[PDB]
């Protein structure tokens, strides 16, 4: 599963390095890349615009353990409920990962990075595979938003 | 109610990027 593989490694490299401020590729480290890039710009910007939505959001989800981070799941599933996916919410959710990354990072729950990118990417690639595949992948994420 | 909030800013932050 290479789409499941590549979109794990750009998604936890984003959360990961925006949790420690440390900045950490495979087969496809090309397109990899110019995703991770493309993700930090619109990433960043979507956190601070929207900073004070995130904001109440986290505070909502009450995340105090690593229990309470086996919820995400069904909030990330409540993104596209609506039948609608594009790429817009596609990097909403990731944003909002990586703000919730931050969030683990200062309660020191830093372990609990890697199971909500795992959880991201599980949601993205299992329900909207075919979607990813027509809109051709990270490729496609790249050239929709052209910074 | 979260990922509602995030549906309505993604599809905020897509009208912006696909408009032409
Ligand atoms: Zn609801």
């Amino acid at each position: 599963d290479e789409l499941y593989r590549q979109s794990l490694e750009i998604i936890s490299r984003y959360l990961r390095e925006q949790a420690t401020g440390a900045k950490d590729m495979g087969r496809s480290g090309a397109t990899s890349r110019k995703a991770l890039e493309t993700l930090r710009r619109v990433g960043d910007g979507v956190q601070r615009n929207h900073e004070t939505a995130f904001q109440g959001m986290l505070r909502k989800l009450d995340i105090k353990n690593e229990d309470d981070v086996k919820s995400l799941s069904r909030v990330m599933i409540h993104v596209f409920s609506d039948g609608v996916t594009n790429w817009g919410r596609i990097v909403t959710l990731i944003s909002f990962g990586a703000f919730v990354a931050k969030h683990l990072k200062t309660i020191n729950q830093e372990s609990c990075i890697e199971p909500l990118a795992e959880s991201i990417t599980d949601v993205l690639v299992r329900t909207k595979r075919d979607w990813l595949v027509k809109q051709r992948g990270w490729d496609g994420f790249v050239e929709f938003f052209h910074v | 109610q979260v990922g509602r909030q995030l549906a309505i800013i993604g599809d905020d932050i897509n009208r912006r990027y696909d408009s032409e």
